[PDB]
């Protein structure tokens, strides 16, 4: 089968650019025989581009691709407010049917630093023995971001749940948390904890802690 | 023109089988040129094939999950169908059934074009609970510069979805909803965050909304800070 | 075998005008089976054009090329810094394959005179058996120009080197020089030397020339 | 992507074998539709083909070298191999490795794309020297309009390069370097030369640095006007 | 033989308009087997299109040419001061090869009138028996124009000559001329000469008129 | 590039035949896929065929001349010659020599790049004279708003060209040649006007030089109004 791999993983650029995207496939595909969808989150997928240089009907002429072989690429003159979004390429040259890896585009914007926010837990969720710690990073921008959870100075690994949303609509900021479960048992023997961060916009990494019983 | 519309379960228990059917109006699928077949799209991943089949009654299918797919066609009701065994909770995804387009001289299946509107399908052995709200109060350590934050948590909660809302849809801005997440013990669980100036913690006390359709659970929880 | 010959030999141009290159053949060219690649100075080739109208992937737009029989051509819309560089042709219809000449671009520029400076050779180097006289030429253009050596007004022939350096990329301008070599014994004969220079930025010829052991 | 790497000596003398071998990455030799062939460009003139060959063993040289060339495959390992008897002064060039493109119905070679970096070769009896640097100093008679020029002779070193730099970089304007040109007796000689304002003579005694990396020789000459 | 038929005879615009040429041939060409030429007056031919649809090497990209059938036509996109000469299309697709009749394009101008001067026979010319009567019009637009000879106010007919200059570099008007030429004995035996014009800026038609002997 | 020239007599009596000749350089007339052929333009009208040639000898003639026409090939001096009897003043034109373009299967003549330069030919008996030159006095008949006109008037000569110049091209503006006509006698005739302004008329003395190559007569005449 051929396997087929796309790059970038992500594309970020501002509106009305240029953007080329690109499907490589591991062994030469027959007759040209590559297609193009783009998947609006939580949607289903549209059908762009077949055999790598025809238009579906009713597409915008905007969309374009073409190349031969082993290579080709998905072309769009001026992106718009809705071109960001995930693109998928499938090749039917020789079977099975495989497709591609996706290609998600994102609005690029100037970097932001993220504001740390931490929570100790609550006292009705203590009451059914168990006990869980968030920290939050709000607007922050590039997506990737980093952090860590420590209990008495000391890291915790394989506990610890990640959560990012989705960009957003208005200021192209996403919002990162990750959620720290421990037991009553666990909670009450240690006494401080602390949610580290390290991101592009921040020049050093800032520390939010909290310390167990005080009002 | 051609419209495609699933139909099945939704939450299979592992070891069963997956029964689903596509109903197609608008076309014919005996007199057509068309092949019709399934395609999933797992959770944070990327689109897979399953099979397809033809009006004659041939089929192909996925080398990789030949052994377990199934699809039929009754042409009489102009629908197909597909009959996945042995699932398993790394079956979890959203199917589509969509219409696909092959070659004459060999009958091979060429790209998906049109789609259905898909249907998700969750895989578990868990049974129905309702979520357990808990405040996450504002603290000076969610405040920085003059603005607080704080959020309401939801933990222990299965199937989706949970939808939340803040002052019955009043306060909009600000408002973040974390998707949810799969636990080690097989609950969700997603935690809401709205921001909200500092100078209005003691102005106004936020409500945060939250209905389970699943459990038909409606609760409401009042977030407001800490005494401590 | 079929012989490709490329004019002009040399093209010059201003950035953001139009250029067009030759390829002609000498035979019939089958299936117009000619290829166009480009060269950068100290640097591998690249592959344009194949097959006289078809471009290669990742090629940028402003590259078309088209003909048939055997007349072939190189278009480009607008020229950019970096195509200031040589070309070639390829025939492939008839074995065996071969090249054209090469077609060098350069930047045009308004025409400037040379500045003509001599040097004595150098003590050290005349303790060896071996005198080196070069006169110098800075900061001309056109890149064509002529220098001759005299040697107590006698014409030298077959023994004057010379040597140019590529086009600035500053001032877009050339530096010729011509290095006279003569033993010990035909150093100390002669008295008087001197470099001539014809260039078309100069009206008349200029001489510049020193005479031996004059402080 | 397809990635080509040469390999060899890059001096043989007189009348010797040329070896040389290109490594592919990226791409497997026997599984393609290309050949794979060598071409060369001797200095101030243009490509020239050598040969080809193809997985199975077959080859095809330039009529005008097939009598010395040869080419061999070793697909075990993704390499082909390059190797040119009785080479002479005349065969001194840059040598490339290439992908041929060819077509199916008869097999001849098509255009060569993509290319390999390069490697050069120089054929010479000459043995390994070091420079023999010497100042061209400053005169009135290189003095016009208020500017002097002055320079740094090399000669009579073997082989190619030589890097010439001013008070160890900090002087870059005006700085001009002359291709080496090869002398009758076979040894190559340059000259650099830098334009300096005349005012400045008397402030800076310039340095002409060169580094002879053949010979791991390294000499510092200073550059001031002559007493004389 | 298939006859082809080019209209209008004469195709007036002004510079930078679009000009469109049709050749209608009287029986169907087979595989759209059409050429166009174009002459500048005075020197041979040049090839343009051929097959109706392709653009010979280095010809303008301004001109196209397209149809099919019994009709193709000759498209200029914007007209140049050299494009104003003759055009001719041919056919090929069956045997007799033909040509078309030509379709003069002309610069359009803003109507003038032409300017009448008579002169009488010089002397010299009647010593040797001949006399010359020349009435000139100069200076006018359209070209058409019409003129008659009048001897004692009795139409002349079968032995007048026109001739007519070609259209003008700088002011781009014509300049006709009309000769009688009648035997010494014709002339003397007449008294009264006149030439008439008929143009179009002219409101009604100016004579001028010489008597003979009238110093 | 290939280049056609054209030769011959250029003035031929009626009754006789019209040999011409076409020298091909730049490209062979045996190796290439093109044919050879004849075009002529009568004065005043458009363009006709003649006929062709092969190298193999083979050739084809307009049906309304295949009776006179006779078209022969010499590859050896890379030439076509071209031999039409029977000449009439009709014959009279400009006579182009093309390469003609064909198509393999059937060996049709196609469209016909490139063109000769051309060479006129004339067809009439009478015999070399000299021109005539009168002059077109200015007078008040053909003076119009201070603006005045003469000419210098040419008849009775042939074969053509006459070059008629004013003040020896000293006069350039307002400069009229009139296309020489063809006349019952078989002379040709043709008179040149310039326009002057009236009040000048008094102050320069016009003068029209004609020169006539084929009598090899050069006469000057100067204008000026009639006494009378």
């Amino acid at each position: 089968e051929i396997v087929l791999t796309q790059s970038p993983g992500t594309l970020s650029l501002s509106p009305g650019e240029r953007a080329t995207l690109s499907c490589r496939a591991s062994q030469s595909v027959s007759s040209r025989s590559v297609a193009w969808y783009q998947q609006k989150p939580g949607q289903a997928p549209r059908l762009l581009i077949y055999g790598a240089s025809n238009r579906a009907t009713g597409i915008p002429d905007r969309f374009s691709g073409s190349g031969s072989g082993t290579d080709f690429t998905l072309t769009i003159s001026r992106l718009e407010p809705e071109d960001f979004v995930v693109f998928y390429c499938q090749q039917y040259g020789s079977s099975p049917l495989t497709f591609g890896g996706g290609t998600k585009v994102e609005i690029k914007r100037t970097v932001a630093a993220p504001s740390v926010f931490i929570f100790p837990p609550s006292d009705e969720q203590l009451k059914s023995g168990t006990a869980s710690v968030v920290c939050l990073l709000n607007n922050f921008y590039p997506r990737e971001a980093k952090v860590q959870w420590k209990v008495d100075n000391a890291l915790q690994s394989g506990n610890s749940q990640e959560s990012v949303t989705e960009q957003d609509s208005k200021d192209s900021t996403y919002s990162l948390s990750s959620t720290l479960t421990l037991s009553k048992a666990d909670y009450e023997k240690h006494k401080v904890y602390a949610c580290e961060v390290t991101h592009q916009g921040l020049s050093s990494p800032v520390t939010k802690s909290f310390n167990r019983g005080e009002c | 023109q051609v419209q495609l519309q699933e139909s099945g379960p939704g939450l299979v228990k592992p070891s069963q089988t997956l029964p689903l059917t596509c109903t197609v109006s608008g076309g014919y699928i005996s007199s057509g040129s068309h092949q019709w077949g399934w395609i999933r799209q797992p959770a944070g991943k990327g689109l897979e094939w399953i099979g397809r089949i033809y009006t004659s009654g041939s089929t192909n299918y996925n080398p990789s999950l030949k052994s377990r797919v199934t699809i039929s066609v009754d042409t009489s009701k102009n629908q197909f169908s597909l009959k996945l065994s042995s699932v398993t909770a790394a079956d979890t995804a959203v199917y589509y059934c969509a219409r696909v387009n092959y070659d004459l001289l060999t009958g091979r299946a060429n790209f998906f074009d049109p789609w259905g509107q898909g249907t998700p399908v969750t895989v578990s052995s868990a049974s129905t609970k309702g979520p357990s709200v808990f405040p996450l109060a504002p603290s000076s350590k969610s405040t920085s510069g003059g603005t607080a934050a704080l959020g309401c948590l939801v933990k222990d909660y299965f199937p989706e979805p949970v939808t939340v809302s803040w002052n019955s849809g009043a306060l909009t801005s600000g408002v973040h909803t974390f998707p949810a997440v799969l636990q080690s013990s097989g609950l969700y669980s997603l935690s809401s965050v709205v921001t909200v100036p500092s100078s209005s913690l003691g102005t106004q006390t936020y409500i945060c909304n939250v209905n389970h359709k699943p459990s038909n659970t409606k609760v409401d929880k009042k977030v407001e800070p800490k005494s401590c």
